[PDB]
């Protein structure tokens, strides 16, 4: 109830079936609520998808009820969402979500007229392709001092050609959190995303603290701690 | 179907009210969300004028009939970000409905010139036989922005890829564009430049092999 979390492929194949579950970890599916998703295609709007019970009974979106079932697993304290015959306009990123109670009739108290979905995962990324997963290969961004401010430089890493979407970045194991910024990538001509993770450093620390970048792509399961040094 | 205003704008420190329009709210409440580029929708009202903890009270919420309004208070910067209404449809055995989305704007913000970064091919990527070029720009205000590359004192064209400027934490604007060479072209050449123009004023850095 305090956490929820998703969990899925984050690549399915043109008229596949997209599988998703959502963790619910801190409180019990049990509960009197409606469990929720929600995706959002990429520069678009909120869509609501469907929602359960945990008896079982469920409710779904007139224009996608052909394709969904919606599950819950009393025994992993979890709800699942399935999807198929997925085409090209179901890239999306989703979310699980969770919903208070409410009354169809017309003589309830008045706090059974409200809607809203105040606990939200994370999200997940997934991209209906038939391409295939491509890990990244991570190179280090040597420090330059020049664009920066007095006592100051500035080291990156470049994660060249993967797919799919996302990957993340973090600084000696997070550890290092000010003056990090990463940029959103890009799509290349060739279908593959690149992107660069830069971190401002005080220009007196470059031969005397090590600098190691953590790049994390969860769709081809791989991880790489890149070490960046001076020229 | 709830319906909404795709672009409304707000100038610092005046009021302004997004309106959520739909048959069904005459038998449901309405809620709201903010989101910001980057992250996920946040909670702001739960339906009528009631708020989640941490919501400032300059956010209000009303409805009357067919109609649902958000009222920001003394807009300020941090209020840029796009709003969702939804509620529960009337109709049949009761879906979830949102609304088309309204991206806020805020006048009043300052200019800012964009901060370029250029990085050479690293060492490893040479000598795995690729060579690509780094053009890191960030901080510029508003986000319209031109980039251009030059091999030596030349226009190359080819082999570039620029993304579309996207909204920063602090309002503004980043962007990155990428030069992918052969080994042999990157040290045929003296340098090549990353040009970065933004209201009629350019940025230039150059790199050099060595």
């Amino acid at each position: 109830q305090v956490q929820l979390q998703e969990s899925g492929p984050g690549l399915v194949k043109p008229s596949g079936t997209l599988s998703l579950t959502c963790a619910v970890s801190g409180g019990s599916i049990s509960s009197s609520n409606w469990w929720s998703w929600v995706r959002q295609p990429p520069g678009k709007g909120l869509e609501w998808i469907g929602e359960i019970y945990h008896s079982g009974s469920t409710n779904y979106n007139p224009s996608l009820k052909s394709r969904v079932t919606i599950s819950v697993d009393k025994s992993k304290n979890q709800f699942s969402l399935k999807l198929s015959s997925v085409t090209a306009a179901d890239t999306a990123v989703y979310y699980c979500a969770r919903a208070p109670p409410y009354c169809s009739s017309t003589s309830c108290p008045d706090d059974y007229y409200y809607y809203y979905m105040d606990v939200w995962g994370k999200g997940t990324t997934v991209t209906v392709s038939g391409a295939s997963t491509k890990g990244p290969s991570v190179f280090p961004l040597a420090p330059s001092s020049k664009s920066t401010s007095g006592g100051t430089a500035a080291l990156g890493c470049l994660v060249k050609d993967y797919f799919p979407e996302p990957v993340t970045v973090s600084w000696n194991s997070g550890a290092l959190t000010s003056g990090v910024h990463t940029f959103p990538a890009v799509l290349q001509s060739s279908g593959l995303y690149s992107l660069s993770s830069v971190v401002t450093v005080p220009s007196s620390s470059l031969g005397t603290q090590t600098y190691i970048c953590n790049v994390n792509h969860k769709p081809s399961n791989t991880k790489v701690d890149k070490r960046v040094e001076p020229k | 179907e709830l319906t909404q205003d795709p672009a409304v704008s707000v100038a610092l420190g005046q009021t302004v009210r997004i309106t959520c329009q739909g048959d069904s709210l005459r038998s449901y409440y309405a809620s709201w969300y903010q989101q910001k580029p980057g992250q996920a929708p946040v909670l702001v009202i739960y339906g009528k004028n009631n708020r989640p903890s941490g919501i400032p009270d300059r956010f209000s919420g009303s409805s009357s009939g067919n109609t649902a309004s958000l009222t920001i208070t003394g807009a300020q910067a941090e209020d840029e970000a796009d709003y969702y209404c939804n509620s529960r449809d009337s109709s049949g055995n009761h879906p979830v409905v949102f609304g088309g989305g309204t991206k806020l704007t805020v006048l009043g913000q300052p200019k800012g010139a964009p901060s370029v970064t250029l990085f050479p091919p690293s060492s490893e990527e040479l000598q795995a036989n690729k060579a690509t070029l780094v053009c890191l720009i960030s901080d510029f205000y508003p986000g319209a922005v031109t980039v251009a590359w030059k091999a030596d004192s030349s226009p190359v064209k080819a082999g570039v890829e620029t993304t579309t400027p996207s909204k920063q934490s602090n309002n503004k604007y980043a962007a990155s564009s990428y030069l992918s060479l052969t080994p042999e072209q990157w040290k045929s050449h003296r340098s090549y430049s990353c040009q970065v123009t933004h209201e009629g004023s350019t940025v230039e850095k150059t790199v050099a092999p060595t």
